[PDB]
C-alpha cells in the first residue's frame, strides 16, 4: 500500500491493512507533530513492529530533521525480532520505490553474542569474553605485539581487518540482521561488535536492548550524535521500572569480601613488585591526577576503561583530586579499611537497613573516611589497574565489586537505601550474611533520558493502567490511548478457574508447598487440558520454587504419566542453554505431530521476549497469579518509599504488578487476527482483578465467564476449539476489521475526515 | 524401496508369499512344478501384492509413547513376561542402551526375565522416573549400580552431543545477561532438577531420534383436425375399444407373447465328477495364466523370442487341453464329458483365438 | 434469508476416473465418548455408507482401505474396484476395537506405497479420517509430504473435533496450495454431509497437466446357463461377460480383463461421469412480490406458491425457486430433487 497522513507517504508492507495499525499510526504521527511522551496500548494480536517501523522510517524519510531512531526492546530476542521485520519493511520500500534507500539500520548486543574468534567466543560467562578481547585488542597488548614482535601477543585480527578497511567506511548498506550480520561478516573474516560499535556513529535508525540504554555501566557510550533530537521508541514498556531497579541494586556476600581480601593482597604484592621496577610513571600519574580528573587518559581512551562507572553518567562526579587518595599504596589501605569495616558490619546478627547517609555517618564515626575521597574510588582502582595493566581480572573483581559499592553508596542519597540480611531463612541459622543494597525510585535511572530527548514513546501490547507509569516514573504525556481489539470473531476465552471439580478455591498463596487437594486440583486440570488442546500448549507457574515441587510431587502421583500418553513435557530449568534447547525442541514438536507442553515461571526468562505464534501456543494457562513476597523484604522496603513517596498502597501496587506479569505472559499465545488460543487462568482472587487487565483482553472475558469451574471450562474451550477450527471467512466481514488494500481505509476514514 | 527388479529378485520375499496363500503356492508351483513358467514372470504380473506385502512387513512402530510408558505407563505387572513383552522390551532397549547392555551381560549368569526385572524394577524405575530413592531399597546393585555410574556420564556425553547453536530468535542464553554485566539480588533444597533435566532429556532425546530421518404442414393440420373432430364427434366408444376384436389377431398377439415368455423364461438364475471337476479347475486357471502372459506380451514391444516360448508353450497347452478332452470322453463317457466341454468351451475359445491371432500376425511379420 | 452457494466457478474440470485411498482411524482416541455408540461404531457405519455411494457416483475407479491401529498401518483391503470386498472388509473390522496410537506417518507412507501402479491418467488421492489429536512417526514427516507432492497426490483430511497443525499444513501443501480441504466437523449430520462431498471428484483449478485417451472396450453379456464358466474367479457362473478382444469370460462387473488387461465398461459408468462433469446452473429463488407467475410447479404439480397478503406470512417468501436457462417455476421439493438427484432440468430438457 501507498496512502497518506496528510503528509507522509506511507509504504506499509502489506496489501491488508489493519484498523487498530491505522488508528496507531494516525496517533504516534500526532504524538511525533508536538514533542510528548504518550504512551499508547497495542495489543499484541496486530502487528505493532511493523505500525511502529513503517510509519517512523516514513517520517524520518520524508521531513528533514528528525534523522534518527531509536528503539529499545526488551531482549536481544526482540532485538532481531525487530532487525527482521525492519529488513523485510526496507526490501518492501526497495521494491515498491525502485532504489531510494540510501539506509542504514543496526543492531547491537554484546561480545558474547558477537565474537566470532572462535577460542574467545568458546567460553561461556559474558564477562570472561569481554576481558579476553580486551586484552587481545587493548590500546597496549598491541604496542607490545608491534614493538616486540613475539609469541605473547595474538589478536582476533577481526579487529585488524576492521582497522584496515573497516574504519574508513562502512558495512555496504543493509539493516543487518544478526544472522545476516554473523553471516556476512564470517565471510569478510570481520569482527562484528567494533563492526557496529563504531558504526553507531551513521545507522539511520538504531535498535538496543533497556540495559544499554538505562545501565549506566554500559550506557556510557551514548554519544549525543545518536540523538540530541531523536524520536523514540519503547517496544514492550510494561517491564521499565524493574529494569532501571536492578540497573542500579548490588549485592554483597562475605564470599565476595574475602575475594576481596585476596585481590588486596594481590595488589599490594603488585605495586610491590612493580615500584621496585618503575615507580616514576606511577608519580607521572599522581601529577596528571593534581592536574585534575585526568579525563585525558581516564575518559579519552580507546580500548582502556576498566571499572565502569557504576553512578550515573558522569552527572554525579567531581573532578578534583581524591586527595590522600593520590597515593597508592593509601589507595590499597583505604579498600582494606573498607572492606574491614564491611566484614564487621556484616557479622550484624540479624536484619538491620540504613539510609546511605546514615551508614556513610557511621562509616565516618568508626573510620573517618570522608565522602568526598570515597566517591572516586571506582575510576581511581580503574587507572590504577591500567597503571599496573594486570594479566588477569579475576583476582581483582570482588576488588570491582567492593569499588562500585563504594561509588554508589558514596554518591546518591534519600532515594536508596542498605539492607544488610545476615542469612537466607528458607535455609536459616546458616553462615551467609549478605550486605544487599538497593534503589527504590524507579524514575532516577529513566530521568536523565527524559531530560535528554524531547520526543519518546512508550508501547506494550501490555500496559495497564495507563497512570500508574506516569505516577511511578514521574513523566508528562499527552496521549494516554488503549485500543480495542475489533474482531468479527471471539478468537479466543479468557477464563477464570477459580474451583476445581470440588468446587473448591484455589491459588499458589497459601504457601510454597503441598497440601494435597490443591495439588490433585491443578493435576486434573492440566491433564484434561492435555488432553483436549491440540499440538501445543503452555503453563506459567507464579515461582521456580513452586514449580520445582509441584512436578516432583506430580510425578509423585501417575498424573504425568497420563500427559505423557498424550504429549510431550518440556520443563523450564535454570540453566539458559539447556533451556533454549528445550523450548526449540517444543517448537519442533509442535510443528511436528505430538502435541508438546512447556512449563515455565512467569517471572522467568522465557515469559520476556519468547513468542507463541499459531501453532506453538493455543491454551496458555496462569496456574496462580504470580506474586514475590515469598521472599524477604527488600519488595517490604521499596513498598514503604512507595507508600510515602506516592500515594499508593501495598496490595494496590502488589496487585497491579501480579497484573502486569500476567498481561505480559497472556499477550504471547497471539500474533495476528488468524491466529487464536484459549487464555485460562487459575485462581480465587482473579475474579475480582478482572478491571485490573490491559483492555483487550477484559472484553473478551465476559462476565459470565468468572469463576468458572474446570468443568465447564473444558466444555466451553471444546465448544471454542470445534467453532474456531470452522473456515468462518465470510469475506464481507472481514471488509469490517482488516480495511483491504488502499481502498477501504481510503474509502472509509477520507469519508470519517468528519 | 519397492522396485519392479527389486521384488522380481525378492526370492525371500517371493517364496514366503508362497507360504502366504495356498491358492498362490498351488498355482505357482503348478505353474512351475509342472514344467511350466519361470517364477520371474509369474511375480512379473503379481508385482503389486508384492509391494503391498513388503511395506505391510518393515513398519517400524514409533518411538515415542510406548518408548517412553516403557517406564511411566508400566507400573503394575509384577508378574512374568508383561504386555508386549519382547515389544516392549525392544521398545526399551531402543529407548535406553544401558538396559539393554546389562541385560546381555547378565545372559550367560543371572537370568534378567524375573530376579533380573525384579531387581530392575527398583534399580532403574527408581533412577529414571520418579525421584531419587537415595535411601529405601538400594537394590541397584552389580550391574544396576555400575549401569547407573555409566548412563550418568552417559546421558552427559548426549546432552553433550545435542547443543547445537540455537539460531537467534531463541537464544536466550545470548539473551539472557550476556548483553550486560549487571548486579541484580535473586530470590525465588537440591534435587528434583534432576527431575526436570531427566524429562527435558528423555523428550529431545525422542525428538532427535526422528530427526534422525531413519402430408407435412397441410394434410398435417388436416389429419389432426379430422381427428380432433372424430373425438369431438362424440365416440370415444370405449366398447368399441377393439376388446381384442379379431380373435384371430388377439390369438396371434397371445403366441408372440408367450413365446417371448417362454425364451426368456429360459434364463433359470452342478457338476458330476467333483474330482475331475477340480481338476479341469486347475487346467483352467493354468491356461488362463498362460493366455495372460501372452496378451500381454503379444501386445508388448521388442521381447519377440519371450514371446515365441510363450507360444511354443501355449501351443503345448492347446494339444494338452485336446488330449484331455479326449482322455475325459474315453472315461467320463460323453455326458460328463460333454458337461466337461460346456464348462471349458469359453476358454477353449479364447485360447484357440489367441493362437490363431498370434499365427496371422507372425505371417504378417513374415510375409 | 437463504443458504446457498454463489456460483461453481469450476464447471470445467474434474477428475473422472479416481484411486482413492480411506484411510480410517482405528487407535484408543476413537474409543472416547462423543458420537452416539463412540467415534469408533458411528465412524465406520458412516464408511461403510460412503463407500457405497463413492462406489456409485465414481464406479470406475478403485479404492483400498488402511486402517492405523499401534501405530501400524495394516492394509485391510486392496485398492480394488469391488465394492463388496471393501464393503465386507468394513464389517469384519467393526466387531474389532481399536488399540494403540494413530501412526500417521506410516499410513501415508504405506498409501504413497500403495497407490504407485495406478496410472497416469488415473488420479490418487487420500482421504484421511483423522479422529485423534497427535501423531506417532517413525520418521520425518515433512520428508513424506515433500515425496508425496513430488508424486502428485492429492489428500483431503476430515479431522474431529479439533485443529491439528500438522494435518492443515498436510491438506495445504499437497493440493497446489490452495487450501480448502481440512475442513473439520462440528455435528453429526455436518459428518454426514462431510462424506457425501467428498464423494465427487476434486477440481480446484487444475494446472495444465496431461491429459491422455486410454484404451477400453465394453462386454456382451453371455447367453447359456449350464455353460456356468469363470475366467477371473475360476468358478462355475451361470453366464457373465466377454471381452470384445481378450475374449474371455469375466464375472459382473466394470472390472478389468483379467486376460488381456483393458478396461471393461458398459456406457451407465460414462454417464454417470457426464453428469458430474457439466451441472446446472443453481436455481434462482424468484422474488417474493416481484414473480407474477404461475401458482403451481413445474415439474410436479404442487399448490405451495403463496398465500397473498398476509401480515407477516406472505411478507416472508414466495416459494418460486425458479432455474435461470428455462425461466420456469418449481416448488421446494422440485428443485431439491432436481438438483440432488436427476440433473436434467425439467423444462430446460424440453424447448
Ligand atoms: S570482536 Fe573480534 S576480537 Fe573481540 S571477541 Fe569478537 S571476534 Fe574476538
Ligand atoms: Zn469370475
Ligand atoms: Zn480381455
Ligand atoms: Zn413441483
Ligand atoms: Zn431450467
Amino acid at each position: 500500500m501507498k496512502f497518506y497522513i496528510d503528509d507522509l507517504p506511507v509504504l506499509f508492507p502489506y496489501p491488508k491493512i489493519y484498523p487498530e495499525q491505522y488508528n496507531y499510526m494516525c496517533d504516534i504521527k500526532k504524538t511525533l507533530d508536538v514533542g510528548g511522551n504518550s504512551i499508547l496500548e497495542m495489543p499484541s494480536g496486530t502487528g505493532k513492529t511493523v505500525s511502529l517501523l513503517s510509519l517512523t522510517i516514513a517520517y524520518q524519510m520524508h521531513y528533514p530533521e528528525h534523522r534518527k531512531i531509536i528503539y529499545c526492546s526488551r531482549t536481544m530476542s526482540e532485538i532481531e525480532k525487530a532487525l527482521v521485520e525492519l529488513e523485510n519493511l526496507m526490501d518492501y520500500r526497495t521494491k515498491e520505490l525502485g532504489y531510494q534507500e540510501d539506509f542504514r539500520g543496526l543492531g547491537l548486543t554484546s561480545r558474547k553474542n558477537l565474537c566470532l574468534h572462535p577460542e574467545v567466543s568458546k567460553e561461556r560467562k559474558g564477562t570472561v569474553v569481554d576481558e579476553k578481547c580486551r586484552r587481545m585488542t587493548n590500546g597496549q597488548a598491541k604496542r607490545k605485539l608491534e614493538e616486540d614482535p613475539e609469541a605473547n601477543v595474538e589478536l582476533c585480527e577481526y579487529h585488524e581487518n576492521l582497522y584496515n578497511i573497516e574504519v574508513e567506511d562502512y558495512l555496504p548498506k543493509g539493516v543487518f540482521s544478526f544472522e545476516k550480520l554473523l553471516k556476512y561478516c564470517e565471510e569478510k573474516t570481520l569482527c562484528p561488535y567494533f563492526i557496529v560499535r563504531r558504526m553507531i556513529s551513521l545507522c539511520n535508525i538504531i535498535i538496543y536492548s533497556y540495559h544499554y540504554l538505562l545501565d549506566p555501566k554500559i550506557a556510557e557510550r551514548v554519544s549525543n550524535e545518536v540523538s540530541k533530537d531523536s524520536i523514540v521508541i519503547f517496544d514492550e514498556a510494561h517491564n521499565i521500572d524493574n529494569v532501571c531497579i536492578e540497573s542500579l541494586s548490588l549485592d554483597l556476600t562475605t564470599d565476595a569480601l574475602r575475594r576481596a581480601t585476596r585481590g588486596a593482597n594481590a595488589l599490594d604484592e603488585r605495586i610491590s613488585e612493580v615500584r621496585k621496577v618503575d615507580s616514576q610513571k606511577l608519580q607521572d600519574e599522581y601529577e596528571k591526577l593534581v592536574q585534575g580528573l585526568h579525563s585525558a587518559d581516564i575518559l579519552t581512551d580507546q580500548e582502556e576503561p576498566f571499572v565502569e562507572t557504576p553512578v550515573l553518567p558522569q552527572d554525579l562526579l567531581t573532578e578534583a583530586i581524591p586527595g590522600n587518595i593520590r597515593r597508592a599504596e593509601h589507595f590499597v589501605s583505604f579498600l582494606k579499611r573498607l572492606i574491614e569495616y564491611l566484614k564487621t558490619r556484616m557479622k550484624v546478627l540479624h536484619v538491620i537497613s540504613e539510609t546511605p547517609k546514615s551508614f556513610l555517618q557511621h562509616l565516618k564515626q568508626l573510620t573517618f573516611i570522608e565522602r568526598k575521597p570515597l566517591r572516586f574510588c571506582s575510576e581511581r582502582l580503574s587507572l590504577l589497574v591500567r597503571t599496573l595493566e594486570v594479566t588477569e581480572v579475576e583476582d581483582f573483581t570482588a576488588l570491582k565489586d567492593i569499588a562500585t559499592f563504594a561509588t554508589l553508596i558514596s554518591t546518591y542519597e534519600e532515594g536508596f537505601l542498605l539492607i544488610i540480611e545476615p542469612y537466607e531463612i528458607e535455609n536459616a541459622a546458616v553462615p551467609n550474611p549478605i550486605m544487599r543494597f538497593t534503589c527504590l525510585d524507579a524514575s532516577i535511572a529513566i530521568k536523565p533520558v527524559f531530560e535528554r530527548f524531547s520526543s519518546v514513546i512508550i508501547t506494550s501490547g501490555t500496559i495497564s493502567p495507563l497512570d500508574m507509569y506516569p505516577r511511578m516514573l514521574n513523566f508528562k504525556t499527552v496521549l494516554q490511548k488503549s485500543y480495542a481489539m475489533t474482531l468479527a470473531k471471539k478468537s479466543f476465552l479468557p477464563m477464570i478457574i477459580t474451583k476445581g471439580s470440588d468446587q473448591v478455591a484455589i491459588s499458589s498463596r497459601f504457601e510454597i508447598r503441598n497440601d494435597p487437594s490443591i495439588v490433585r486440583n491443578y493435576g486434573s486440570m492440566l491433564v484434561e487440558f492435555a488432553k483436549i488442546t491440540p499440538d501445543g500448549m503452555v503453563v506459567f507457574f507464579p515461582s521456580y520454587l513452586y514449580m520445582e515441587s509441584i512436578v516432583s510431587m506430580w510425578q509423585t502421583m501417575g498424573i504425568l504419566d497420563e500427559v505423557w500418553k498424550h504429549k510431550l513435557i518440556l520443563v523450564e530449568t535454570p540453566d539458559a542453554q539447556e533451556t533454549s534447547l528445550a523450548l526449540e525442541t517444543y517448537r519442533k514438536a509442535c510443528s511436528n505431530g505430538r502435541g508438546a507442553i512447556l512449563l515455565s515461571v512467569a517471572r522467568g526468562k522465557v515469559s520476556e521476549g519468547i513468542d507463541f505464534d499459531h501453532q506453538y501456543g493455543r491454551t496458555v494457562l496462569m496456574i496462580g497469579i504470580p506474586f514475590q513476597y515469598t521472599e524477604s523484604r527488600i519488595l517490604k522496603a521499596r513498598l514503604e518509599f512507595m507508600r510515602e513517596n506516592y500515594r499508593i498502597r501495598e496490595n494496590d501496587f502488589l496487585s497491579f504488578d501480579a497484573m502486569r506479569h500476567a498481561a505480559q505472559c497472556l499477550g504471547r499465545v497471539l500474533r495476528g487476527k488468524d491466529d487464536y488460543g484459549v487464555m485460562v487462568l487459575a485462581d480465587r482472587r482473579f475474579s475480582r482483578k478482572r478491571s485490573q487487565l490491559p483492555k483487550w483482553i477484559a472484553q473478551g472475558l465476559s462476565d459470565a465467564d468468572l469463576n468458572l469451574s474446570t468443568d465447564m471450562a473444558i466444555s466451553n474451550t471444546k465448544q471454542f476449539l470445534r467453532t474456531m477450527a470452522q473456515p468462518t471467512d465470510p469475506k464481507d466481514q472481514e471488509g469490517v476489521s482488516v480495511w483491504s488494500y488502499e481502498d477501504l481505509i481510503k474509502h472509509q476514514n477520507s469519508r470519517k475526515d468528519q | 524401496s519397492l522396485s519392479k527388479e527389486k521384488l522380481l529378485t525378492n526370492l525371500k520375499l517371493q517364496q514366503s508369499l508362497l507360504k502366504g496363500n495356498k491358492v498362490l503356492m498351488k498355482v505357482f508351483q503348478e505353474t512351475v512344478i509342472n514344467a511350466g513358467l519361470p517364477p520371474s514372470e509369474f511375480w512379473s504380473t503379481r508385482i503389486p501384492l508384492l509391494r503391498a506385502f513388503a511395506l505391510s512387513t518393515s513398519q517400524k512402530v514409533g518411538p515415542y509413547n510406548v518408548l517412553s510408558t516403557i517406564k511411566p505407563v508400566a507400573s503394575s505387572e509384577n508378574k512374568v513376561n508383561v504386555n508386549l513383552s519382547r515389544e516392549k522390551i525392544l521398545n526399551i532397549f531402543e529407548n535406553y542402551p544401558i538396559v539393554k547392555k546389562a541385560y546381555t551381560d547378565n545372559v550367560p549368569k543371572n537370568f534378567k526375565e524375573p530376579e533380573f526385572w525384579a531387581r530392575f524394577f527398583s534399580s532403574k524405575l527408581f533412577r529414571k522416573l520418579r525421584g531419587e530413592k537415595i535411601m529405601q531399597n538400594d537394590r541397584g546393585d552389580v550391574i544396576i549400580d555400575r549401569y547407573l555410574t555409566l548412563d550418568q556420564e552417559f546421558d552427559r556425553k548426549d546432552d553433550d552431543m545435542l547443543l547445537h547453536p540455537v539460531k537467534k530468535i531463541i537464544d536466550l542464553d545470548g539473551n539472557i545477561q550476556d548483553d550486560p554485566v549487571v548486579r541484580g539480588n535473586r530470590p525465588d533444597s537440591d534435587g528434583t532438577v534432576d527431575i526436570l533435566k531427566g524429562m527435558n532429556r528423555l523428550s529431545e532425546k525422542m525428538i532427535m531420534a526422528l530427526k534422525n530421518e531413519y402430408s407435412n404442414q397441410q394434410m398435417l393440420q388436416q389429419l389432426s383436425l379430422v381427428m380432433d373432430n372424430l373425438i369431438n364427434k362424440l365416440d370415444l366408444n370405449q366398447v368399441v375399444p377393439n376388446n381384442e376384436v379379431s380373435n384371430k389377431i388377439n390369438k396371434r398377439v397371445i403366441t408372440a407373447i408367450k413365446i417371448n415368455a417362454k425364451q426368456a423364461k429360459h434364463n433359470n438364475v452342478e457338476v458330476k465328477s467333483t474330482l475331475p471337476i477340480d481338476l479341469l479347475e486347475s487346467c483352467r486357471m493354468l491356461h488362463t495364466t498362460c493366455c495372460e502372459f501372452l496378451k500381454h506380451f503379444y501386445i508388448h514391444q521388442k521381447q519377440a523370442s519371450t514371446v515365441k516360448k510363450l507360444y511354443n508353450h501355449l501351443k503345448d497347452c492347446i494339444e494338452k487341453l485336446n488330449e484331455l478332452f479326449q482322455d475325459v470322453l474315453n472315461g467320463d463317457g460323453e455326458s460328463m464329458s460333454n458337461t466337461c466341454t460346456a464348462y471349458l468351451k469359453p476358454v477353449l475359445n479364447s485360447i484357440t483365438l489367441a493362437t490363431h491371432k498370434y499365427d496371422e500376425y507372425f505371417n504378417e511379420y513374415n510375409n | 434469508k437463504k443458504r446457498t452457494a454463489k456460483k461453481n466457478i469450476t464447471p470445467y474440470q474434474r477428475g473422472i476416473i479416481r484411486s482413492l485411498i480411506l484411510t480410517l482411524d482405528c487407535s484408543e482416541a476413537m474409543l472416547e465418548k462423543d458420537l452416539r455408540p463412540n467415534r469408533h461404531a458411528m465412524i465406520i457405519q458412516y464408511a461403510i455408507d460412503f463407500v457405497h455411494e463413492f462406489f456409485d457416483q465414481n464406479p470406475i475407479s478403485q479404492m483400498g482401505i488402511i486402517i492405523m491401529r499401534n501405530g501400524l498401518a495394516q492394509l485391510v483391503s486392496q485398492v480394488s474396484g469391488n465394492p463388496q470386498d471393501h464393503i465386507d472388509a468394513l464389517k469384519s473390522i467393526r466387531k474389532q476395537e481399536p488399540k494403540g496410537n494413530p501412526s500417521l506417518q506410516n499410513a501415508l507412507e504405506m498409501a504413497r506405497g500403495l497407490l504407485l501402479p495406478v496410472p497416469a491418467h488415473c488420479t490418487r488421492e487420500v482421504l484421511i479420517v483423522f479422529g485423534s489429536l497427535s501423531t506417532t512417526d517413525p520418521g520425518d514427516i515433512h520428508q513424506t509430504i515433500d515425496s508425496l507432492v513430488s508424486e502428485k497426490i492429492r489428500v483431503k483430511v476430515l479431522g474431529l473435533s479439533a485443529q491439528v497443525a500438522i494435518c492443515k499444513e498436510l491438506c495445504k501443501a499437497t493440493n497446489y496450495g490452495d487450501e480448502s480441504f481440512y475442513k473439520i466437523l462440528l455435528d453429526e449430520t455436518h459428518l454426514k454431509e462431510l462424506f457425501n462431498e467428498a464423494v465427487t471428484p476434486l477440481p480446484v483449478n487444475k494446472i495444465n497437466k496431461g491429459f491422455t485417451l486410454v484404451k477400453m472396450g465394453f462386454p456382451t453379456r453371455i447367453f447359456e446357463d449350464t455353460p456356468t464358466f469363470c475366467s477371473c474367479h475360476s468358478k462355475l457362473v451361470y453366464g457373465g461377460y466377454f471381452c470384445p478382444n481378450c475374449h474371455s469370460k469375466v464375472c459382473s462387473l466394470p472390472t478389468v480383463c483379467p486376460c488381456c488387461d483393458l478396461m471393461l465398461i458398459l456406457s451407465t459408468h460414462l454417464a454417470r461421469s457426464y453428469h458430474h462433469l457439466m451441472p446446472l446452473k443453481t436455481f434462482a429463488e424468484v422474488p417474493t412480490t416481484e414473480k407474477f407467475r404461475s401458482e403451481d410447479c413445474f415439474s410436479c404439480q404442487s399448490r405451495f406458491p403463496i398465500l397473498k397478503n398476509h401480515k407477516n406470512g406472505k411478507l416472508l417468501t414466495s416459494s418460486r425457486y425458479r432455474c435461470e436457462d428455462c425461466k420456469q417455476e418449481f416448488c421446494v421439493d422440485c428443485d431439491v430433487f432436481i438438483h440432488e438427484i436427476l440433473h436434467n432440468c425439467p423444462g430446460c430438457e424440453s424447448k
